[PDB]
DNA sequence: ATCGGATGTATATATCTGACACGTGCCTGGAGACTAGGGAGTAATCCCCTTGGCGGTTAAAACGCGGGGGACAGCGCGTACGTGCGTTTAAGCGGTGCTAGAGCTGTCTACGACCAATTGAGCGGCCTCGGCACCGGGATTCTCGA
DNA sequence: TCGAGAATCCCGGTGCCGAGGCCGCTCAATTGGTCGTAGACAGCTCTAGCACCGCTTAAACGCACGTACGCGCTGTCCCCCGCGTTTTAACCGCCAAGGGGATTACTCCCTAGTCTCCAGGCACGTGTCAGATATATACATCCGAT
């Protein structure tokens, strides 16, 4: 759930 | 069983002996493996979710090591981490530099 | 003579995947120098320790721990 | 009465420059 | 009959896509051979050991030439010349490249 | 001896679909250790400056937040927190 | 009375000579308090454990700068620039 | 602010050690850029230590154990 | 608990005339420390890599020709052999 | 004594307990102290030697840390080894440019 | 290219401070002496796989000839950084004072090492098949000379 | 902006072997005990890090000035790219030897572990001389004039 696209 | 009462897959058994016989200390503590483990186990689903989503996307079912090598490049934290080591026929991100195109 | 063993294309596609346009002439020769150099320092250290195991030959594995012992880690040949 | 020596040179670079052989 | 440089880009592009490796088996496996000799004499190596050191050596040049080429274009030029290589090393420093 | 039917397991469980091939399998493999060895040195080392014999969750999770950058290190923390807490009961 | 660009090159072999910190104690001691405010809140130093920051930190600088001047002379230029400083960084690779 | 702190002939002299001629505007503020960023890594690695040996007040011992944890190691004050 | 009188009588031995300041001491101490772990972690890696449960003299001098650089490496041997060969009689 | 014996300066009996308690091994030899104990004290008396020529020609008789850095830096093998490390106060060996030159 | 004027810098000397060096008393860590376990040296084994030969296919390396184009030297415009001097800001020194908290010590409780008997998770060996490499052929996309 | 030409993407068929699921078979993990001590814990000692007052002045700030350096642009040219042809030899598949990795079976001997004993090495005082400090001065460098 942390950055990502 | 151990791992299964820690619910995770990784051995919480097996990587208590090697605390032991790794040599890091006298006595190695009964939460210390099982806190390692998940750990492990986490870093592990980090980077097998990210190649295979990257994978079903290059319509391939099985996971190779160019899958991986374009999921860690991909990711900022990931890649920070992976930074010293190099994937074995990984290959390279495709990276064209501006000036060089017309 | 078997330094030479690599070719010229094979040190200007290694430049491509690198990203590169034009390459010199001067080029090739100084690449065959920087590798020399490179397997010379693995291949030192990967001996030392097939020396340490008593053994003559090197295994996978050696040429890890030197690869490893340098900044240089590498994965998918055991660990 | 002292202590030995060995053989010494300098930075002597690298990245263009020799590397040491025998 | 195209143009000087269209070439160049379109095997850019190929390579980076592939994880083949660039250089032939055979002439860097003896390559290996005749420098372990001087350390020591009849030596065995495993196929996946010269394996290990194609991957590496490999890997090492393809980096070295990306910080090759970014000194380059700084020199406002497009073509890699030796002047690059060897200072890329000496920022590299030591650990990159002795 | 390795880790090769972990990572596989795990893969199924975010992944049932696609499988992994054996050379990107010893890959996956050779990671775990060197995140092991990372963090299990980093622990050690750390209880050391300590004067302390003992590595406990502690160190473990002293030694996460050394080594992982940063979005990294606190899930890793949260993952590695809520295992021990099941731990304790069970 | 002299030239621009003569007393400069009189400032570098008299701060190569010399081992003393370039920079102001008292300034770079209250610089660390503030950046370690985010990671925790009133916090204490050691009068040597300051002077620990101050010496790898002015060290980095200088090996730094001087990676940074051979890219600005191979630039075939004297001065250097921002640009020089970013590339110096990214050839060095990390940590 | 306390930034600032440091100065324009601080880093200027920094660069005359490191053996430079001239000297951009510029260079002054991204220079403080990189000494915050420096700052930043060393800090939050030395905090660490401080806080898992359950202390309020960071020592110079644990700025050496953070130096060395990342290449860039000190010597003078401990080991 | 330092090498401190250690390192002052092996000054003694390369030059009996001149002294050393506490800072460069404290110097010397660190350096024969970051000496001392350095090798010390290879030769203990060394073994574990041949599954051995002891360092010995042996793990010590491959470590040596690993972490010290040509020409420096010999003389190291060489010190350590002739030190180790006085202590085999007596 | 075993250092005596050993005809080093640096403590044997000392660095074999380091060894012991330094968690590295189980079984510690009895040669391996004596060994690295030789050196120790002969990388510091390399480092020594070169540091008190320095000390000479500064007209000082006591070393300081810029003679330290002046020694470790001029020499290939010793520069090599602590590349990654830095003298504190030391300074930088005085080298200017030859393209900033009149 | 030669010269004196002007600026900084290395040099000789003298005084003055404080940190290095040597001293002693004390203690706890290392040397002696002894026993016992078991890791390792040692010999003999099995057989894995590394090395080296012949020989055909052909992908790829080598060679050469244009010629577009980027490396390179020159040079003209001009902004901007260096140099210097005067005004201004706080670092540096040291002095005094409080108290958070590093450091230490003596408790005793909880915890990991340890051993042994047990057994199921996990490694090694074995087919089986369908994902993927291989391929050929047509749809699509990017490049390039008037 | 126009179309001709060459590459890459893509759609579907066929064939290959590696990855995935099964199966004995250990042997390493688990259970369930007990023993000993590392360390959690509370009280105490006091180092030292913090903070304000206030005088000195080294150092930072701001400003005016001139030049030489950054940078843009035009010129020259030779060298590297692109292409077609000839040449090399990597690649692949096969057969064959035996060096030596991996293995195992015994048993020696080297090291951990202890108690006692005492001296090597720590802390901590005590005095002095190397060196930081200052100043007057000879010597080395730059720079404008010619």
């Amino acid at each position: 759930n942390r950055i990502r696209l | 069983s151990r791992s299964n009462r820690a619910g995770l897959q990784f051995p919480v058994g097996r990587i208590h002996r090697l605390l032991r016989k790794g040599n890091y200390a006298e006595r190695v503590g009964a939460g210390a493996p099982v806190y390692l483990a998940a750990v492990m186990e986490y870093l592990a689903a980090e980077v097998l979710e990210l190649a295979g989503n990257a994978a079903r996307d290059n319509k391939k079912t099985r996971i190779i090591p160019r899958h991986l090598q374009l999921a860690i490049r991909n990711d900022e934290e990931l890649n920070k981490l992976l930074s010293g080591v190099t994937i074995a026929q990984g290959g390279v991100l495709p990276n064209i530099q501006a000036v060089l195109l017309p | 003579d078997n330094i030479q063993g690599i070719t010229k294309p094979a040190i200007r596609r290694l430049a491509r995947r690198g990203g590169v346009k034009r390459i010199s002439g001067l080029i090739y020769e100084e690449t065959r120098g920087v590798l020399k150099v490179f397997l010379e320092n693995v291949i030192r250290d990967a001996v030392t320790y097939t020396e340490h195991a008593k053994r003559k030959t090197v295994t996978a594995m050696d040429v890890v721990y030197a690869l490893k012992r340098q900044g240089r880690t590498l994965y998918g040949f055991g660990g | 009465v002292r202590r030995s020596n060995r053989i010494r040179l300098k930075p002597l670079e690298y990245w263009r420059g020799e590397r040491i052989d025998y | 009959r195209y143009r000087p440089g269209t070439v160049a880009l379109r095997e850019i592009r190929r390579y980076q896509k592939s994880t083949e490796l660039l250089i032939r088996k055979l002439p860097f496996q003896r390559l290996v051979r005749e420098i372990a000799q001087d350390f020591k004499t009849d030596l065995r190596f495993q196929s996946s050991a010269v394996m290990a050191l194609q991957e590496a050596s490999e890997a090492y040049l393809v980096g070295l030439f990306e910080d090759t080429n970014l000194c380059a274009i700084h020199a406002k030029r497009v073509t890699i010349m030796p002047k690059d290589i060897q200072l890329a090393r000496r920022i590299r420093g030591i650990e990159g490249g002795l | 001896e390795s880790y090769a039917i972990y990572i596989y397991k795990v893969l199924k469980q975010v992944h049932p679909d696609t499988g992994i091939s054996s050379k990107a399998m010893s890959i996956m493999n050779s990671f775990v250790n060197d995140i092991f060895e990372r963090i299990a040195a980093e622990a050690s080392r750390l209880a050391h400056y300590n004067k302390r014999s003992t590595i406990t969750s502690r160190e473990i999770q002293t030694a996460v937040r050394l080594l992982l950058p940063g979005e990294l290190a606190k899930h890793a923390v949260s993952e590695g927190t809520k295992a021990v807490t099941k731990y304790t009961s069970s």
